[PDB]
């Protein structure tokens, strides 16, 4: 109809500048945390050496 | 051939499981020509609920030969066992 | 009159929940297989009860399908924006819970199977650790059938 | 169609008297007790479950969403 | 449009921020204590 | 009367439970996880129904409760062979010790598998499905429907005035064949685990106040039973009251703002009363829902401090570690409120792994042996026999197994987590009497 | 009157406050339960007290919990945004706390329950340490309570 | 009359499902050769047997192939939109679970043959876990297909 | 007149405060329970001096909580933004100064309690060290409450 | 009608079809080459039959140069966009899924080689994993293919 | 006529002035509390002197306390954006320049405490290549005083 | 009516044809120079038949000269854009499979000049196997070819 703009957010650089980088941010803890998470030490010790 | 007695054994297992199965299947098709409501209806589908049941009763038939090859599946690994 | 490509979200949300649980349940497996194949070599005997780690850590990829499920179900066109936060939120909620979850149980499945040929006094102790690993993604659970609904 | 207050008269008076008479009618060897345990316990976890699934059913919201071949079928069928 | 004068300029100097204090914690995390000490 | 163990004749005595070929291996699952207290409450008299009765909720599924009865009946009928017999393996070993057990979970599953009407994915029609009465459907304006249909679903409405009526047994087979199953019979799981759950822990609790009296101890019922099964019931056992209650109450009639069980469960706690935009299930709801919130807040004082108060007080009018005390009970109390929420959630296994169960069977039966049938006859007579056969390994492979297993486990886990530890608590010894039992070996 | 896309804050807090305490407790609990299994097989006869870090990292993801749930039977569609504001503040404020807590009952349930094996009395002290993390953890739900009834 | 670019979401669905799904059996393919050909110094007699973690591989690289072929048969020009994410969400739903599973065939199978190796009664220990990652991998068929279709 | 989402600044401050303070806490916690874990295993005479570090970590802890609590408590929904800015402020000055202090007390507690039970004459000198530790906390939390108030 | 940049994605479908299985033919063709430069120091015999991988690897190469010629010859200037995307999906699709298999060809004929010096037996167990990985790069252009004339 | 969000910069310098020189200061005090634990083992008389590398440090977190409240008491709301972004630099030209110096100081001190127990003649060297840290943090506060008022 | 932005494109792909195909042919003769000049050592008698490496990675470099070439020549100002693409593709197809192909190239030529030094029976192995990496490479030139002039 007519070529009308379908009315692109006014205001839309704050919603997305919020958005991009509040979950860009939390996403990275998440990445961050799982990666500390997923390598933990458990000691290689005590009986590691012998089931090894 | 032997095949190995413990192959034989599954096979009279599968046999008679699937011959119980299959004729079961082949019944419930032939009486409600249903839940399964998986014929391979046409998709020019026309004013005749005689089709449904004509494609049932196909339905049915198979069940019963894969029934009979079960049998000789039976027979077969039942001597198997028995020579073995 | 509802914002346009709205399920979006909620789709991501249904696939989030059993991507990240699967990621979750995938993780739990492996290292406690690991675990198992190192151990069972001196004590064969134990290889029945060592594979718990691995039969509970199935949970999670259950509630994912679980929630994943549970989204789909209400997935439409017409979705009031709100509603598919609410999926979303739920998605991720399940997923990366059960993905915390995943972790717990693979880390102490592996110490615990070990340690159990050592000394199998360890069993008590054991199932209660994996216990509260697997409590929580039940917490993930709870809060995506909270939030899913609501 | 159905009534609901049926049901529950056969289904209660079956597992009704497993659980309440059942203890009564019991050989008096050694497993008298283990007996008596499991005819109550089975009548009450096989009552309860079936009770839910039937009260479940009544009032029901809303029917089923069936595809127009089968909306078909069953048109011709039941 | 997708920023402002205003977003923008903050953005910016949130980054150079953001990579003092990226450089400082970096020194921080990567700082260890001894294994053992010396003698009795 | 409940089964304890027996007397032995002032140090701990071990545990002597008598078992028979049949309970002997419910009794070890149950020492799987700890030796009972001298005199306490056996519960392997209720594990062996309670137990394949919570497996058959998991694993209800007629046609594998088939398979897995036929299982422990020819490991039964060559108990004899298998016995007396060499058997290095383990696994084998293991499940024919378990022969038993076994057993009854095949005859619980084929009765929850009927309920749930659920053979292989399929329902079983006895004729009696009466769900909607087609013929009046299209009278209640839908003219050619079928037109349209071509594309769409359309689903049917609830009190047209020409539908109702509960099926005699198990849910109606018409929802088998619905797309919108996933809804209609998830919430019914959903409900039913909750409501077992409970039941179960009230049970379990129940248990509890016949071992406090044995052991002649007033304080752990007047601070202990009776605090705890109050708060227990105040919160959860309303919890399944009103869901009861909804089933009966609301009829489609209300379908439009009809109350959620869940936000008001929580507005409960929370002491949430909004003027609007959630009706009340009943009149005067309100001032229950906040007295019972009440009462089980005044349960924990009870349970939390009154007894090592009371001992502190005998003990100084006689007149013992009054901190240490304090600080056990507190512990108590901590877990056991938090258990309590926590417990009643870990019930939500029972839909978990119930809706994983069906739904992976529909998916082996769609992907595989839908590919057996076909338009042509002598291809798809010979075809279904090797897809069938395919289907037939899968079906034991992934579900039989895999998924009986789960259920197993997670049955046996809330058997030990949430019932035992309700009043199951303590240790003993192992009864290890000379004997000549080696004669095999 | 309500900006749409408000509600997304929100719903990011009640899934943040149940998945970021979640890998706490999943740390928390994976961490002390590699020292269990090297204690018990030392000694077995502590199996029953070196539980406790497992018990503490449970309650934190409770925390998490508590206002995951709080905050999903808070949300609305017509949101005044403010409250979203408070809701994701108060989501993150309990679940990244509770983080940080799981990190800290980890490390020192795995190094008290090492050290205890071979020195019964450090049991005392490795409690009141476990007690300052649980502290740790509660002003995070403080806080969060705080902003989300704010 | 829908925004055009619609049908770009279903495209990337079916291609991710095929992609994700044979990095995964890649991937357990690779760990279970690297094993099986060490093993095989030891024990060549078990080469046959040590295939199946192989097979698993296989089975997870056609659940992906299902779903991209049923994502590339429903996909059309004039797509509703709508259903152009579920295909997107089923794509990745499938792949990415797939994926994950891969990751867990491998490393139960190089571990479990190993551990074969040195202990022949561990070989019925490992076909088990196998089954578990295998229907993890099924999990995420079951969503796709769910999804797919809604 | 007040910009919209002005609130959002002010909330994050309040959150980043309790997060940062509980972050640096936790580490310094983390860190002095392991030496003291280490140290008291040979010399648990010392196990009732060495918690000290633990108890000044707490209080890093607590200059958040006072600061999180006293943001919080000054938010509305009418912000004229300034304030927000000044919030944001005060939150991270007092969270990320004790973040900064956490790691102070946690080397410091290490090295100290360790070395205490080397050589006992150290004690005081560990604790004067803590003190500047605990002073730059405060710095932390007297900026944030001359800007929160401003 | 479509936009004049509506070819890009097509001809970038072309060029990744060819380039991603080009590079998985690489890394097995390198990692085989390093495998059997080793082996035949241990024994001549085997060079001649040791090529197999780096065929195996050259057949995955092709896979993405059919598909990649197909996209080639169908893109046009007056493109109707949806053909473009499933070309984009069809070259990703079967390049991805070519790499993937040129690293199970990599690492499974690498460790097959090596292993087959010591056990000749493995030969055949080497083939016929490397056969799997041949049909999980067939799998990539399967898909691609009905993509194609999709 | 004041640009919005002129404000926001200004405030940033505050809490870049304490938050910066704090890390500075905190890095400081922990590398110099470590060399301290190490020396004072063996040579106790040294504790005193050997404290002076924390006092330092600690003045470095005074020149950012300093800069930050000066900040912080120039703040108003309707600032012209000129003035805030002088308050913006002072702040980062205190807290880096502090912050660097901090870097110094720890390092130096810990060698400088070592070297001092090793050979007494070292004292003094010590004390002067720690003034010139010193002065370079008092350097970064004299140009962040100036800034603020032009 | 020709875009101004696609006298890029082309000569991007002009650029990436020559670029890559170097880095590739640099690749492969940086290792086989390398592993040329140990092999030197004990065998010098090889050095002349062991160039061949060098002369296959310089090959790679020809096939992305000449399509640079191509497209250079083939570059105008009234470019339709279309063309602009597939000079695009036609660049990075030739020069990023020939990089791939240089790394086979490297890595072979390596490992099978330092294996033909002991085992002389790997000279003609080498030399099949380098041939299949030339052939990758050659894959690239003809899709190239094919785009160029389309």
């Amino acid at each position: 109809p007519y070529n009308l703009a379908y009315k692109y957010n006014l205001e839309y650089s704050v919603v997305f500048n919020l958005v991009l980088w509040i979950m860009t941010g939390l996403a990275l803890a998440v990445i961050i945390t799982s990666y500390n998470i997923w390598n933990m030490d458990p000691g290689y010790d005590s009986i590691i050496y012998r089931m090894t | 051939l032997c095949c190995g007695p413990k192959l034989a054994a599954c096979g009279i297992v599968l046999s008679a499981w699937g011959v119980i199965m299959l004729i079961m299947l082949g019944i419930f098709f032939n009486v409600h020509s249903l839940i399964e409501d998986v014929p391979f209806t046409e998709k020019d589908f026309e004013n005749g609920p005689q089709n449904i049941y004509n494609l049932y009763e196909q339905v049915s038939y198979n069940c019963f030969i894969a029934a009979g090859l079960y049998l000789l599946l039976g027979g077969f690994s039942f001597c198997q066992v028995r020579l073995n | 009159n509802n914002p346009e490509y709205s399920s979006f979200f909620g789709v991501m949300g249904a696939s989030s929940a059993m991507v990240f649980s699967a990621m979750g349940a995938a993780y739990g497996t492996a290292k406690s297989g690991t675990g198992i194949a190192a151990m069972s070599v001196m004590r064969p005997e134990l290889i029945m009860k060592s594979i718990i780690p691995v039969v509970m850590a199935g949970i999670i990829a259950i509630y994912g399908l679980v929630v994943a499920v549970l989204i789909a179900n209400s997935l439409t066109d017409g979705i009031t924006l709100y509603r598919s936060f609410l999926q979303l939120g739920a998605g991720l909620s399940v997923g990366l819970s059960g993905l915390a979850a995943g972790f717990a149980i693979g880390i102490v499945g592996d110490a615990g199977v070990r340690g159990t040929a050592q000394q199998p006094r360890l069993f008590v102790g054991m199932i209660l650790i994996l216990i509260f690993a697997e409590v929580l993604g039940l917490y993930g659970l709870i809060v995506a059938l909270i939030l899913s609904t609501k | 169609a159905h009534s609901f207050a049926l049901p529950v008269i056969i289904f209660t008076t079956f597992w009704g008297l497993i659980g309440i008479a059942g203890p009564w009618f019991v050989p008096k060897g050694p497993n008298r007790g283990v007996i008596i345990t499991m005819l109550v316990a089975t009548a009450v976890c096989c009552y309860l479950f079936w009770l839910i699934a039937i009260l479940a059913q009544l009032n029901p919201l809303f029917g089923p969403q069936l595809k127009n071949e089968t909306i078909w079928y069953v048109r011709f069928l039941w | 449009g997708f920023f402002s004068p205003g977003i923008w300029m903050g953005l910016l100097t949130t980054l150079f921020m953001l990579f003092i204090f990226t450089y400082g914690l970096h020194m921080i995390l990567s700082l260890k204590t001894m294994d053992r000490f010396d003698d009795r | 009367e409940l089964f304890r163990s027996e007397e032995m004749t002032n140090q701990t005595p071990p545990t002597y439970n008598k078992t028979n070929k049949f309970t002997h291996g419910f009794q070890n699952i149950v020492d799987a996880y700890g030796i009972g207290t001298y005199r306490e409450i056996n519960p392997a008299p209720y594990t062996v129904i309670t137990f394949p009765f919570l497996f058959a909720v998991m694993f209800g599924d007629f046609g594998h409760g088939i398979l897995m009865t036929l299982f422990a009946v020819w490991m039964v009928l060559r108990e004899s062979r298998i016995l007396s017999q060499k058997n290095e393996n383990e696994m084998f070993s293991m499940v024919f010790s378990g022969r038993y057990i076994i057993l009854l979970m095949g005859l619980f599953s084929i009765y929850t598998g009927l309920i749930y009407n659920d053979c292989f994915s399929k329902s079983l029609n006895i004729f009696g499905s009466s769900w909607s009465v087609r013929p009046m459907f299209t009278i209640g304006n839908w003219t050619e429907e079928t037109l349209l249909g071509s594309s769409v679903l359309q689903l049917n409405p609830a009190i047209p005035g020409v539908f109702g009526g509960p099926y005699p047994f198990g849910i109606d087979p018409i929802w088998n064949i619905a797309t919108n199953k996933l809804t209609f019979l998830n919430s019914f799981k959903m409900k039913m685990s909750v409501i077992l759950g409970i039941i179960h822990m009230l049970f379990g609790v129940s248990l509890s106040l016949f071992n406090h009296i044995y052991f002649k101890k007033p304080l752990n019922i007047y601070f202990g039973f009776i605090p705890e099964i109050i708060f227990m019931s105040s919160l959860f056992g309303y919890l399944v009251i009103l869901i009861f209650y909804k089933w009966t109450a609301y009829d489609a009639h209300s379908s439009r703002n009809a109350p959620s069980l869940l936000i008001h469960f929580i507005n409960m706690f929370l002491f949430s009363y909004p003027e609007s935009g959630n009706a009340m299930l009943y009149s005067g709801q309100k001032g229950i829902q906040c007295f019972l919130i009440v009462v089980a807040m005044l349960c924990v004082p009870w349970m939390l401090l009154f007894k090592p108060l009371i001992l502190r007080h005998q003990y100084l009018r006689k007149k013992f570690d009054f901190g240490d005390t304090m600080v056990h009970q507190a512990i108590h109390t901590i877990e056991y409120c938090l258990g309590c929420i926590s417990n009643t959630a870990s019930y939500l296994r029972l839909w978990a792994l119930s809706l994983a169960h069906a739904q992976l069977s529909e998916v082996l039966w769609t992907m595989v042996i839908h590919i057996g049938l076909h338009v042509r006859s002598l291809a798809g007579g010979l075809g279904l026999f090797f897809i069938f056969a395919a289907f037939a390994t899968l079906t034991v492979a992934i579900l039989l197994i895999m998924e009986g297993l789960s259920a197993f486990l997670h049955a046996l886990r809330l058997h030990w987590v949430e019932f035992q530890n309700k009043f199951y608590t303590g240790t003993g010894f192992k009864f290890l009497p000379f004997s000549f039992e080696h004669i095999r070996e």
